[PDB]
RNA sequence: GAAUACUGCCAGCUGGGACUGAGGACUGCGACGUAAGUCAAGGAUGCUGGCAUAAUGGUUAUAUGCCGCCCGUCUUGAAACACGGACCAAGGAGUCUAACGUCUAUGCGAGUGUUUGGGUGUAAAACCCAUACGCGUAAUGAAAGUGAACGUAGGUUGGGGCCUCGCAAGAGGUGCACAAUCGACCGAUCCUGAUGUCUUCGGAUGGAUUUGAGUAAGAGCAUAGCUGUUGGGACCCGAAAGA
RNA sequence: AAAUAUGUAAGAAGUCCUUGUUACUUAAUUGAACGUGGACAUUUGAAUGAAGAGCUUUUAGUGGGCCAUUUUUGGUAAGCAGAACUGGCGAUGCGGGAUGAACCGAACGUAGAGUUAAGGUGCCGGAAUACACGCUCAUCAGACACCACAAAAGGUGUUAGU
RNA sequence: CCCUGAAAAUGGAUGGCGCUCAAGCGUGUUACCUAUACUCUACCGUCAGGGUUGAUAUGAUGCCCUGACGAGUAGGCAGGC
RNA sequence: GUGGCCUAUCGAUCCUUUAGUCCCUCGGAAUUUGAGGCUAGAGGUGCCAGAAAAGUUACCACAGGGAUAACUGGCUUGUGG
């Protein structure tokens, strides 16, 4: 024989796991994040954009839509740690947000065999975008310069210290 | 298997010392003390000021 | 000490049990009051230097 | 015991602990000497199994026998494993440790200032 | 087996267990019994006292066969009788028919008296016998007859 | 760093298993390891330790020593336990009817105990008929009767036997052993 | 008459940062709950995304930041301006034997040892064996010589274990080995000197600040192993010499 | 006539109460030594610690030392020679003293996080060109113990004081 | 405190550059830096204390629980290649 | 009262010799000389735990030693300047 033998072999029977005492208690948001607050996106393809915060979704994310007719940001999810909560506020008692939730934004089960070597928006998504934009735009127009404020991007000038700035 | 510190983890603090619940409930850590109006003798204050 | 200890133990057998046969070191002093009556505290600072030669 | 302390002055700092210091010390860093092993207290039944013959049946019973020097202080203290304190969090407050506390250092009897030192050292 | 020796464990270590200062040499303190009176004196005087000097008188042409006299004790005397007949002789402690024990054929010269034989008469034949030995055979009812 | 008041990593200094490779002795050690762990009887612990001993730490126990032990009043009906060999003795002319539990019996010792009317018992049968060592009597041989002990502690005025190869006159009975030749020891 | 500072306490509340996630059914201590259960209470889970390959990672070369003196030896002290070493391959130094000490394993044990030799053989093997002899079972003395129980093989103090009573704590009894001590016995030395008698022999009793490598219900013998010792070339190499 | 250093004791192998042995001792039924029997509790006779406490065999290497504080001898002195107690190096890495066998801190399995020691925070170089009160201007300033040096004397330089 | 006293030979040493209400001297208060040191966690090994047989799913020199510890020449022993 | 008021004033094995015990041995058996034994002293080793011991080498040899001298260098600076 090339190698003799192990006298006794380790058992192949997988052991179960101990009961884990970790209850999933709900998230505790920071005090500056209330619906209608204008947020600044710190990351993502829409970084630096001014957006209007609407709803806190079940998976701890934030549903947000800086009005698509204003700056082109649609209704989408964001992570609360990747945004800056400003002080300007927008009333939001004209939107209906119980329809939007996690399974609404669930993307797809991407087929592994589906690979693209060289290389459309749902009509239900665009209709919701229109409906919520109507209420949002109709209110922000009450107070001056908000539309242009939401249309412009955010950036740090020379000599800008975020550790002492206010947002 | 793991030493959990009291003075934190109130579950452990209550596993020991069942009296810590009563201490916290009645707020014995901020016991307001009864006022007494005794005054030092004139000889004590005189010698304290004395050079 | 053994003769006195035997007598104390035998006396404590009748009355005063747990007579504390053992010795003890010098304990720290207990509280006390120091009265000022007729004994007002008074002293001065260090004395300056002088030769005396 | 005062002669022992007077004989190891240059190597120790000691003082008079308060109830606050004693309670926090025993709760956080208190271990037992059970069968010559360092057993974390962590439970009232561990203490009552090794000190219940002396009328001590809880961690506050152990703390009581320490803060006030009871008849069974020697047995309770010898049951306690020596505390393994860490370096002070705010530092020693002194450029050089090895001078007497009166002479500006850190060793010697520091009266009631041991509470500030110990609470930072654990 | 050389594979169990400590030499196989000193391979790689310079001094091979013999020290770096002592520097294992040929014969540092002499050869054989050298210096039993000068520099090995303490070892002689402590572990082998009486080594040096003459004591007693000399025996020219000493033949060890003249002094041949193996001793046997009373507590071993009954072992010369065979085990099969030992029990039947021990019972019925007779004087008219007592066992005859011949220590010469058993290879012994003198019988000593470490004592406590059973109270059974025996006929003991021996070249020599100590005083207290014979007194115990006679106390047990037997007799000692001397042979040559 | 620690001010070590005693040697670190210090072994017990006692045998925790027999040095031998006797499979049957190992079986006995495993039987009495179970008994010592699972019973509170201190007889089991003593026998377990005594099974570990070396050949010179378990001297043979004579049948005369067994008989002498049986003469102790109240010990006549006890079982004699010898962790080691039991040897024959022709100096004793009567042997009581007893039971001896020993590791090994010499042929003469086995015959004599049986002839008296008793039986020779192995240690496993001892545990079956006495799991806690009820009414047992542990006997041990004389450790200091070895001829190796005579030379232990040799020194002046100690009264010990020197290590020698030949006895008699002309062999260490001279200067150092009499006043007539220098000094005496 | 207040406040504040300073010092101290809270089994007061609360925010941000970092490191760690060890175990792997249940058992425990708790807390909140009328209970049912739940829980941050004897060690991490849940949700999500990208990639699924050189992407992470290993190896290697390079660069960069910091550190890094030439190994071996003698030595109080070595990188030394102390000695050996230009380089590589192969060889190269605690071995065997006679006798022995402690310890360990083994077999039998008051015995132990077949192998000098004989029988036998499938033939330097294996198997079987008589008488002897070696060591032990008796010591002491220069020697001639003598030669080990007053006693449950002694008393005392401890002593594991066992037994009795006890729920227990403990109290009694027996107590191997072992340790300390005082006795008894054997040999030597010093002394005393009974019956008796080849009248110079015998040495009975009784003692001692004496002495033994002794007895006081034997432990040894043989084989094997590490280590140690002595003699041998003796861990290897090396004289100036002598015959 | 110190200080430091050093002997002994702080019990069960003890104490107390009765009374047995002897050839010693006493004028003696006196003592001495050793005992029989009985009594003594739970703080069994100060504190602290106890890592198990005792005992025995057998064998290695070593038997050139040196340094530091303090005591100290010879010498003018010596990185000189010779002693005492203790701690070290030899046998030992690590952080600091730039550098070093002995100094300061701390002694070492492999990693992670936190806090410190001795020492430091202009730059080299990680860390306050921090704060506060004063002194000094050197045409040879000074800048950390071991340590790598300076004296007697003098200066209407300047500052404080009698 | 500063200055005179104050002279040695290759060119050199508060470690260097440099420093003058100091980056010097005396003193004080804080903050901060980092050791193989201290604290907690993990792993390796050693040691000690233990658990485990109405068959421990027939390996009890196995498996497991708990605690502490880890410097090293000459040297000793053990487990291995 | 077991030498000097106390603290120093001294000597192994082997051999020789003396005193004592009248003792043991001369091993085929005895007697007597002789010799050898046992116990205790002396005769001596002063290098005093105790070999029996004259020089020279500028003709030299070996094993080593910086454990140790004859240069330099280093510490010191009595002496010198
Ligand atoms: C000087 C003279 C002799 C001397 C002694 O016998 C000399 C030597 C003889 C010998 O070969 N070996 C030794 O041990 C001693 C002795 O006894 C003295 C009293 C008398």
């Amino acid at each position: 024989s090339a190698q003799k033998a192990p006298k006794w072999y380790p058992s192949e029977d997988v052991a179960a796991l101990k009961k884990t005492r970790k209850a999933a208690r709900p998230q505790k948001l920071r005090a500056s994040l209330v619906p209608g607050t204008v947020l600044i996106l710190l990351a993502g393809r829409f970084r630096g954009k001014r957006v209007v915060y609407l709803k806190h979704l079940e998976d701890n994310t934030l549903l947000i839509s800086g009005p698509f007719k204003v700056n082109g940001v649609p209704l989408r999810r964001v992570n609360a740690r990747y945004v800056i909560a400003t002080s300007t506020k927008v009333s939001v008692e004209g939107v209906n947000v119980e329809k939007f939730n996690v399974e609404y934004f669930a993307k797809e089960k991407l087929t592994k065999k589906e690979k693209k070597e060289a290389k459309e928006i749902k009509a239900e998504r665009v209709e919701d975008q229109k409906v919520v934009d109507k209420a949002l735009i109709a209110e922000i127009k009450k107070t001056p310069l908000l539309k242009q404020y939401l249309s412009a991007s955010f950036s740090l000038k020379n000599g800008d210290k975020p550790h002492m700035l206010k947002f | 298997v793991l030493k959990k510190n009291p003075l934190k983890n109130k579950q452990v603090l209550l596993r020991l010392n069942p009296y810590a619940k009563v201490f916290a409930a009645e707020k014995l850590g901020s016991k307001k003390a009864e006022k007494t109006g005794t005054k030092p003798a004139a000889v004590f204050t005189e010698t304290l000021k004395h050079d | 000490r053994v003769k006195a200890n035997a007598a104390k133990r035998a006396e404590a057998k009748a009355q005063g049990v747990a007579v504390q046969l053992k010795r003890q070191p010098a304990q720290p002093r207990e509280s006390r009051i120091v009265s000022t009556e007729g004994n007002v505290p008074q002293t001065l600072a260090p004395v300056p230097y002088e030769t005396f030669i | 015991t005062l002669e022992l302390l007077k004989l190891i002055e240059p190597y120790v700092a000691y003082g008079y602990p308060s109830y606050s210091t004693i309670r926090q010390l025993v709760y956080k860093r208190g271990f037992g000497k059970i069968n010559k092993q360092r057993v974390p207290l962590s439970d009232n039944a561990i203490i009552e199994a090794n000190l219940g013959k002396y009328g001590i049946l809880s961690i506050d019973d152990l703390i009581h026998e320490i803060i006030t020097v009871g008849p069974h202080f020697k047995q309770a203290n010898n049951f306690l494993w020596p505390f393994k304190l860490s370096n002070p969090s705010g530092g020693w407050g002194v450029p050089r440790k090895f001078k007497h506390f009166i002479q500006g250092g850190s060793f010697g009897n520091r009266e009631e200032f041991i509470n500030k030192l110990v609470k930072s050292m654990n | 087996p050389s594979r169990f020796t400590k030499t196989r464990k000193h391979r790689g270590h310079v001094s091979a267990g013999k020290g770096r200062i002592g520097k294992h040499r040929k014969h540092p303190g002499g050869r054989g019994m050298a210096g039993g009176q000068h520099h090995h004196r303490i070892n002689m005087d402590k572990y082998h006292p009486g080594y040096f000097g003459k004591v007693g008188m000399r025996y020219f042409h000493k033949q060890q066969a003249h002094f041949w006299k193996p001793v046997l004790n009373l507590d071993k005397l009954w072992t010369l009788i065979p085990e099969d007949k030992r029990d039947q002789y021990l019972k019925s402690a007779s004087k008219e028919t007592a066992p005859v024990i011949d220590t010469l054929a058993a290879g012994y010269g003198k019988i000593l008296g470490k004592g406590r034989i059973p109270n059974v008469p025996v006929i003991v034949k021996a070249r020599f016998v100590s005083k207290l030995a014979e007194e115990k055979i006679r106390a047990a009812g037997g007799v000692v007859e001397l042979i040559a | 760093g620690i001010d070590h008041t005693s040697k670190q990593h210090k072994r017990s200094g006692h045998r925790t298993a027999p040095k031998s490779d006797n499979v049957y002795l190992k079986l006995l050690v495993k039987l009495y390891t179970f008994l010592a762990r699972r019973t509170d009887a201190p007889f089991n612990k003593v026998v377990l330790k005594a099974l570990f001993l070396s050949k010179i730490n378990r001297p043979p126990v004579s049948v005369s020593r067994i008989a002498r032990a049986l003469k102790q009043e109240g010990a006549a009906n006890k079982t004699v336990v010898v962790v080691g060999t039991v040897t024959d003795d022709a100096r004793i002319f009567e042997f009581p009817k007893t039971t001896v539990a020993a590791l090994r019996f010499t042929a003469g010792a086995r015959a004599k105990i049986v002839k008296a009317g008793g039986e020779c018992i192995t240690l496993d049968q001892l545990a079956v008929r006495a799991p806690k060592g009820q009414n047992t009597l542990i006997l041990r041989g004389p450790r200091n009767s070895r001829e190796a002990v005579r030379h232990f502690g040799m020194g002046p005025h100690k009264g010990k036997a020197p290590r020698i190869l030949s006895t008699g006159r002309k062999f260490e009975r001279a200067r150092g052993r009499r006043r007539s030749k220098g000094f005496k020891v």
